[PDB]
């Protein structure tokens, strides 16, 4: 049985009520467990059998549901509840499975990214590689979209992204996006650009440079 | 309530009435521990223009106990007094004397224009450094600071500076440029037993009266009389068989007083039958006529 | 109760890895022991179980490749994973199952151990600067950084000016490249006025190859 | 109490070689048989001592004595091991029940170890240092279960 | 240290959850107190040391926070909780300070003001003074803006405003705005007007009169 | 526990005021006593404290002007405020401080007393009508009112038809004017049809000057 969680990312302030839902592809009775995994730590059991709270779990945690639709609730989110939450079907054994997970972030308004574009160095081009780096710093929510362009043509399948953990002070994220072309496919084009879309931006912002 | 003789007072006098203070770049530290927290000289010194506490209110500071107290002593300009605090930035806050942003303790400062000026260049501060200070860090290096890309090679020059500069402290300077003596008392409580507690005054000790007693940490009652017991040099009180304090050695006099209960007993009425007489006598059992 | 995994490390595709978990604070012989794995981009998956009766279960993608065993006499759990593939790269954890009535749940986990599957031998990093320019400056704020490419295995530690610069620093998680090697980057936020004045060096330390590169970054 | 770089072989007066470096202290204070008891209770290191002359130059003398508290050091240091800095004896203390016999001036003149032997058990049970002729109940014997079936 | 409260005015119905925030200009640890002052009364202590509830304070009150960001919460607002709430930093002694305060009003939809303009009397003009009075009655929320105009020119620095307490029955406010000119500066102009902006108005409303 | 302030009243700029507070229901000698003041437009400010040790503290704007003292023998707190300025107008309160561990808070306050600083001597009000007109009528609803100017000190009581009209009445708080004197206004809401038919009188009573004006308001 497949489980789906929603939202994939939940934004709530400390003191806010947090609700995370999980849906089964088919009825699982009351056989659903919930887990909380802190960054750098193994998961902890919060709720089992749909609504039974586990010993050692704060009274702030509760939940219910049956059949296909279940919800986990935190009456008041604390800083220590910053975690990835998972639902687990326990109806079908031995193949226990988890949903995709819901990340609970601490909400701090909306912060637009600072976007800078970094042309490939000569030292790398001398080795036959041309990695173009676009960095989006200090933004929130975590989700951001980066559209790589070469001569204004959209690129796909030739780039990677890496996202940092939520900052402990400014409650923001940074995203590193790299477009990697061989030098042979770099010397064929003149204009390189990084178009960024984010909730804090009234319109997408594009940074660019010319080759050479 | 009886307390022992107050001796071994904490050296606040020596810190605040000091002949000389250190430069802010090389602030001095004196450890205060295992002593009496007598702040009476700091309650109303008149000369202190600045008095602010980040730890606990000064009206509670005098009672509650600490494991360690540290006295940080230095001289700065009047306009720099603002920097001796949590949450502050500036040449002193960042390069000479940094406090924790969660710091507990008290900052006291006063004008020393008639003590620390003449110009008096014995007071220096750090103007240049590559990075800021950690809380309670004391950087006393004199290595030439390189502002530029060219190595200084130990000497001053273009984009090379001696990191410590002197203050032109003069008696005729405006107030913001006059020297101020700053003492920061850093206070902490650890897992260790506290040793620095406020002084407490004793109540006059009265014998042959029914009184509620408190000797050091021992609560008692009854009436105290002279004892003929001899306690060992380390003993503070003695006991009877049934877990009862028998006698106490007074914290100030080193004399021992025995503890008797406050007189009590049954009250009986002695009477002829009311058939012949309504005259009665009253017997207070097991007590003295001086108590009734 | 404590659970401690070991045996993680680097293996080639087509090779094998033997994991173990120390069991303490509970009657190991009385509990059903499990292994789970957490894979970047997929989440947490169940891998295998061994019951107190000596019974074992696996998912279809594992059946025929992994063998689970337990030594009750030593309070020690083992998982022998053969016929490994690149897709088996994950952090593997040992766990204790328990139940209430007819409901089963996982209650305890160890910290986990990371298993990396790749044909690449250990490689030191190629470090390149991400020099500042007019296109890395906006509103008086500017950034300069570095890029670390083709190293293997993890970790690589990246810092600025040997730890002197702790603020304004954004060091990104590494991403596995199609080459089988890893790459990551780091940037330090600066005043635009500091460019060409203050020296910034990207200090890249790849522990597995004993390789350290001090890369000065200039406009 | 400063952290010190202690020597791996520490020791008119001249040489002093207990340690080399030091960082910061939170506490500072300034035929012979010497006895000490060193214990740490709730952060307090308590030092008890006794010093008497002896006529023995070969072994530990037999006799009765009791030590008294001399120094109270209110410094929460964790002690799991110790080093003697230079003929001495080291024993270890146990939470055993004892009787202490106090004379008219409150000095301990004798003592009983209640778990040494059955005679001491009788003395402790009767709360007496002297036991008269007779039979006394001092304890209870019970066979405990071992295996389960 | 300076403290800032938000909102300056909170509108919530009886039974609603009420949250009031307070921010420090710098970290104050957990050293923050909260007070509730009823109209005509001295303040009462609700919460001290960030989260400790004071004896005699209803269980409806709770709160938390540390460093720079603190929140006071009322689980269910009651009619008797109509009050001005203050946060107090207690980190720095002796100079204890309070934030600007958050007024908690009882919410009753939105009511547009009734606006009337009152020309100065002859009795006042005879003394050489010309006070023009504009009255905004029976409106909610409390905040309203009054723009005084003379010959359609906006006035500034020559007017005063006074606002009543929230009505005990209709849950509304009234605002008295007075423009005071000397007669000498009254006889120089012909058209006097009061333009009012409020949440219950689809557009600003202007009342006016001619001199004489 | 009870705290009662006194000594409030009217003083000229450059003058002084002596406040007192009665302490009852607690061991006055064991507590730190404080004065605070509430100023319209600024909020609640701390003014001074005296500890049980006899120590005192003030804010920079007060140091050198105000002296705080306490008489433990009489359970009575005093504050002598000299060198007063117009900006010192506020309601002054006495309060008791307390603590838990290292945390300090204020727990008790009296009702407070109002201190007014102004060079103006007592002045009776000038009362003017705010006559109704076609510009004070809309949708059948109309208003008529009155304006009370240049009186000193507070209070002024304003009502309509000697209390006969209690509904539809909006009496506004007084505002201090730049003249050093106060002003306020009041309006009564009427049917437009009542104008010129029903008599309305603004009854203005300024207690400090024994002045009462019955102002009939007509179109
Ligand atoms: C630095 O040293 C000076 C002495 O050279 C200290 O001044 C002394 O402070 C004490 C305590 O306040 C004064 O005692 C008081 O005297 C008044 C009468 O003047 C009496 O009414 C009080 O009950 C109390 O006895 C003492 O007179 C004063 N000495 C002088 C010459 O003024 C000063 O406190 C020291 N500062 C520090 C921080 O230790
Ligand atoms: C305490 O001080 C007094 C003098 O004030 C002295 O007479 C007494 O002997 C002292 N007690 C002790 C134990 O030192
Ligand atoms: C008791 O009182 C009676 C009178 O009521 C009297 O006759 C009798 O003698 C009295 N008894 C004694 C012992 O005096
Ligand atoms: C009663 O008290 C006096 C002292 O006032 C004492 O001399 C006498 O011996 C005491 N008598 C008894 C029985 O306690
Ligand atoms: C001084 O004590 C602090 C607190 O334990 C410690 O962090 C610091 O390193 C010590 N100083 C030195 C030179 O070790
Ligand atoms: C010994 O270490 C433990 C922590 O493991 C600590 O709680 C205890 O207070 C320490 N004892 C002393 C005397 O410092
Ligand atoms: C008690 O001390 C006195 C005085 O030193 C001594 O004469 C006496 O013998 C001692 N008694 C005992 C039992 O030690």
């Amino acid at each position: 049985i497949e489980m789906t969680q929603s939202p994939s990312s939940l934004s709530a302030a400390v003191g806010d009520r947090v609700t995370i839902t999980c849906r089964a592809s088919q009825s699982i009775g009351s056989y659903l467990n919930w887990y909380q995994q802190k960054p750098g730590k193994a998961p902890k059991l919060l709720i089992y059998a749909a609504s039974s709270l586990q010993s050692g779990v704060p009274s702030r945690f509760s939940g219910s549901g049956s059949g296909t639709d279940f919800t986990l609730t935190i009456s008041s989110l604390q800083p220590e509840d910053f975690a990835i939450y998972y639902c687990q079907q326990s109806y079908v054994s031995p193949t226990y499975t988890f949903g995709p997970g819901t990340k609970v972030d601490i909400k701090r308004t909306v912060a637009a990214p600072s976007v800078f574009i970094f042309p490939p160095s000569d030292e790398q081009l001398k080795s036959g590689t041309a990695s173009v780096v676009c960095l989006l710093n200090n933004f929130y929510p975590r989700e951001a979209k980066v559209q790589w362009k070469v001569d204004n043509a959209l690129q796909s399948g030739n780039s990677q992204e890496s996202v940092t953990e939520q900052d402990s002070k400014d409650s923001t994220y940074s995203l590193s996006s790299t477009l990697t072309l061989s030098k042979a496919d770099y010397e064929k084009h003149k204009v390189y650009a990084c178009e960024v879309t984010h909730q804090g931006l009234s319109s997408p912002v594009t940074k660019s440079f010319n080759r050479g | 309530v009886r307390f022992p003789n107050i001796t071994n007072l904490c050296p606040f006098g020596e810190v605040f009435n000091a002949t000389r203070f250190a430069s802010v770049y090389a602030w001095n530290r004196k450890r205060i521990s295992n002593c009496v927290a007598d702040y009476s000289v700091l309650y109303n010194s008149a000369s202190f223009s600045t008095f602010k506490c980040y730890g606990v209110s000064p009206t509670k500071l005098n009672d509650l106990c600490f494991t360690n107290v540290y006295a940080d002593s230095f001289v700065i300009r009047g306009d720099e007094v603002r920097q001796i605090a949590p949450g502050q930035t500036g040449k002193i806050a960042d390069y000479n004397y940094k406090l924790p942003d969660d710091f507990t303790g008290c900052v006291i400062a006063w004008n020393s224009n008639n003590l620390d000026s003449k110009g008096n260049y014995n007071y220096l501060y750090r103007l240049f450094r590559k990075s800021n200070l950690k809380p309670f860090e004391r950087d006393i290096s004199t290595e030439i600071y390189q502002a530029g890309s060219t190595p200084c090679n130990g000497v001053e020059g273009f984009n090379c500076y001696f990191p410590l500069q002197s203050y032109g402290f003069q008696p005729t300077n405006g107030v913001g440029y006059q020297p101020y003596r700053v003492v920061v008392l850093s206070f902490e409580l650890l897992h260790a037993p506290a040793t620095v507690c406020g002084p407490k005054k004793s109540t006059n000790l009265v014998k042959n009266k029914c009184v509620n007693f408190n000797f050091n940490g021992l609560t008692g009652t009854g009436v105290l009389t002279e004892s003929n017991k001899k306690f060992l040099p380390f003993q503070q009180f003695g006991r009877d068989i049934a877990d009862t304090t028998d006698a106490v050695r007074d914290p100030q006099t080193l004399e021992i007083l025995d503890i008797t209960p406050c007189s009590f007993g049954g009250v009986s009425v002695i009477t002829p039958g009311t058939n012949t007489s309504n005259q009665v006598a009253v017997l207070y059992q097991d007590v003295n006529c001086t108590e009734v | 109760v404590q659970l401690v995994e070991s045996g993680g490390g680097l293996v080639q595709p087509g090779g094998s890895l033997r994991l173990s978990c120390a069991a303490s604070g509970f009657t190991f012989s009385s509990y059903d022991m499990h292994w789970v794995r957490q894979t970047t981009g997929k989440g947490l998956e169940w891998v295998s179980t061994i019951g107190t009766a000596g019974d074992t279960y696996y998912p279809d993608s594992v059946k025929g490749r992994f063998t689970i065993s337990r030594e009750d006499a030593k309070n020690s759990l083992y998982l022998q994973m053969n016929s490994l593939r690149a897709g088996d790269t994950a952090v593997y954890y040992c766990a204790r199952g328990d139940s209430s009535g007819y409901y089963y749940y996982f209650d305890y986990w160890g910290q986990g151990t990371l298993l990396t599957v790749s044909s690449a031998s250990t490689k030191g990093p190629s470090v390149f600067p991400l020099a500042p320019s007019s296109k890395s400056t906006s509103g008086g704020t500017a950034a300069l950084g570095c890029l670390v490419k083709d190293y293997f295995p993890e970790p690589v530690t990246v810092s600025w000016n040997s730890g002197a610069l702790t603020s304004g620093v954004h060091t990104f998680p590494a991403v596995l490249q199609s080459s089988g090697l890893y790459s990551l980057s780091s940037v330090v936020t600066v005043p635009s006025s500091s460019l060409g004045t203050q020296t910034y060096i990207c200090n890249v330390n790849h522990k597995p190859s004993n390789t350290k590169v001090d890369k000065k970054v200039e406009p | 109490v400063c952290e010190f770089q202690f020597c791996n072989d520490p020791f008119m007066e001249s040489e002093f070689r207990v340690y080399s470096s030091a960082n910061n202290c939170t506490f500072e204070y300034v035929k012979n048989l010497r006895e000490f008891v060193f214990k740490n209770i709730d952060g307090y290191f308590k030092i008890y001592s006794k010093h008497t002359p002896i006529n023995l130059v070969r072994d530990l003398p037999q006799g009765f004595s009791a030590l008294e508290p001399l120094v109270d050091l209110p410094i929460g240091i964790n002690i799991t091991r110790f080093q003697t800095l230079l003929a001495y004896y080291v024993g270890y203390l146990q939470p055993r029940t004892f009787l202490l016999k106090y004379n008219e001036n409150g000095t301990i003149t004798d003592a009983v170890d209640c778990a040494l032997d059955p005679l001491s058990e009788t003395k402790c049970t009767l709360k007496s240092f002297t036991v008269e002729k007779g039979i006394y109940q001092t304890s209870n014997f019970r066979v405990q279960p071992t295996e389960s079936i």
